[PDB]
């Protein structure tokens, strides 16, 4: 909460922001020309890892 | 069609059936108390993993 008086954006977190940004990465080619957006495909894969396993470890697979 | 010249009664069922000869014992478990309950509460326990497994293929938390 030091963080928050800090900014002015609370944002809702906890797998929110991160399957949000792979949707617009994979999707969208930013920078289309291919050798860049190999890097993408391993950096929006990379954002997936906080929902699904925490999930997949309450009982709902990754995958649902 | 021996079956239907057997029995024009049958259930149905896709393994739920086997679920519920399983806590139709779980009812007599508790309400015959005494020394027999404890192998009998345990052999209904051994009828519900069966059609668990049907739908662990199908998948989900299986479990839940």
């Amino acid at each position: 909460v030091k963080n928050a008086i800090d900014d002015g954006c609370v944002v809702p977190g906890a797998g929110a922001v991160e399957v949000a940004m792979a949707e617009a990465l994979i999707k969208h080619k930013p920078s289309v020309k291919g050798r860049a957006q190999l890097g993408v495909q391993a950096f929006a894969d990379a954002l997936l890892i906080i929902p699904k396993v925490l999930a997949q470890n309450s009982g709902f697979d990754l995958q649902e | 069609c021996r079956n239907v010249l057997l029995d024009p009664q049958l259930v149905p069922g896709g393994g739920a059936s086997e679920m519920a000869v399983a806590h139709a014992l779980t009812e007599k478990s508790k309400a015959m108390t005494g020394v027999e309950q404890w192998p009998y509460r345990a052999v209904a326990q051994a009828l519900e993993v069966i059609p668990r497994t049907l739908i662990q293929n199908c998948g989900a938390s299986t479990i839940r």
